[PDB]
């Protein structure tokens, strides 16, 4: 079988979806989801809906998982012809941190190290943190008065070189190297459909 | 009918001054609007919206001794700058421009005829400005 994908809202393995994009990066710390969903409409029978607005999901690839974390958004479409599409967007986990704001009571650590006041600052929306990179002590940390989640770790894992993404599992994955994890050659002629 | 003289109830053709003769006559009018499909209902609107611009289409020959010098003569005329007075064979005088004017001459399989297929748009004054 050709089949890639199944994905579960929460257990409802989509069979619908008209298409889909499933993107990971390193540049950012999460990931997008877009699916579409095909969802009629008879006006004289009973509809329902699903107001999910945050209702979780995952993308189960090639029978192993790929992403983790409908959060995003509803997108209900109409026209006349064509109409009736539903758009769903769901983000990683690791979103929160992304569009929040520090809430940390003291602001001010003292005599801590990197990965502690990133502890502290992912802990607070229960995101378990995979730091497997060093340990780095550093003096005064005083932190923006509700900067943002991401901004910070971001500038705290930058002026000591840390990657900050997400794994597939749905975590925080702090690194300093590669993944290792060595793969296909793709040698031009064999596989490459385009390249740039 | 039997007795219809056609020469005498079809208006001789001529552009911006220049007479020829006409081999057909069409136009193009209309009335353009929009069209209304709300979605899940069995109920369509309709708005008027204006003037369909009108069209003629005509076929002009040439079948003389000296067609090459009056086909010449014509396309001088044609392409003339603005538009001009157009004496369409059925529908009297208006103001059109020449918008396309093929010219079909053939040698070792007619020669002789020449024709054009003439393509003009009722082309009404302006008054500069913001009207």
């Amino acid at each position: 079988m050709i089949k890639p994908m199944r994905i579960f809202i929460g257990g409802e393995e989509l069979v619908t979806y008209t298409s889909a994009q499933l993107q990971r990066t390193k540049k950012q710390m999460t990931g997008s989801l877009t699916v579409e969903i095909f969802l009629d409409y008879v006006p004289t029978k009973p509809t329902i809906v699903n107001a999910v607005r945050g209702k979780e999901i995952l993308v189960y690839i090639m029978g192993e998982l790929a992403f983790t974390g409908a959060g995003g958004d509803v997108s209900v479409n109409f026209s006349k012809g064509n109409g009736y599409s539903v758009t769903l967007t769901a983000r990683g986990r690791t979103k929160y941190l992304i569009d929040s704001s520090q809430t940390h009571p003291t602001g001010f650590f003292k005599n801590t190290s990197d990965k502690k006041v990133i502890e502290t600052l992912v802990k607070e929306h229960n995101v378990v943190l995979q730091w497997d990179a060093e340990e780095i002590d550093e003096p005064k940390v005083t932190l923006r008065d509700g900067n943002r989640i991401y901004n910070e770790i971001f500038e705290r894992c930058n002026q000591n070189c840390h990657f900050a993404y997400e794994t597939r599992d749905g975590k925080l994955l702090i690194t300093d190297g590669t993944n290792g994890t060595v793969g296909e050659d793709i040698i031009l002629g064999y596989n490459i459909l385009d390249f740039s | 009918g039997p007795c219809y003289n056609p020469d005498a109830e079809y208006l001789p053709a001529s552009f911006k001054g220049f007479s020829f003769d006409a081999d057909s006559s069409d136009s193009d009018h209309g009335r353009n609007g929009a069209e209304a499909e709300f979605v899940f209902g069995e109920r369509t609107g309709y708005a008027d919206l204006g003037i369909k611009i009108k069209s003629y289409q005509l076929r002009a020959r040439f079948q003389t001794n000296d067609h090459i010098a009056q086909t010449n003569a014509f396309i001088a005329v044609l392409e003339s700058p603005g538009p001009g007075l157009l004496v369409h064979p059925t529908r009297g005088t208006v103001f059109a421009a020449c918008r396309s004017a093929r010219v079909t001459d053939s040698k070792v399989d007619a020669a002789g005829v020449t024709y054009v297929e003439l393509d003009f748009v009722e082309a009404n004054s302006v008054l500069s400005g913001f009207g």
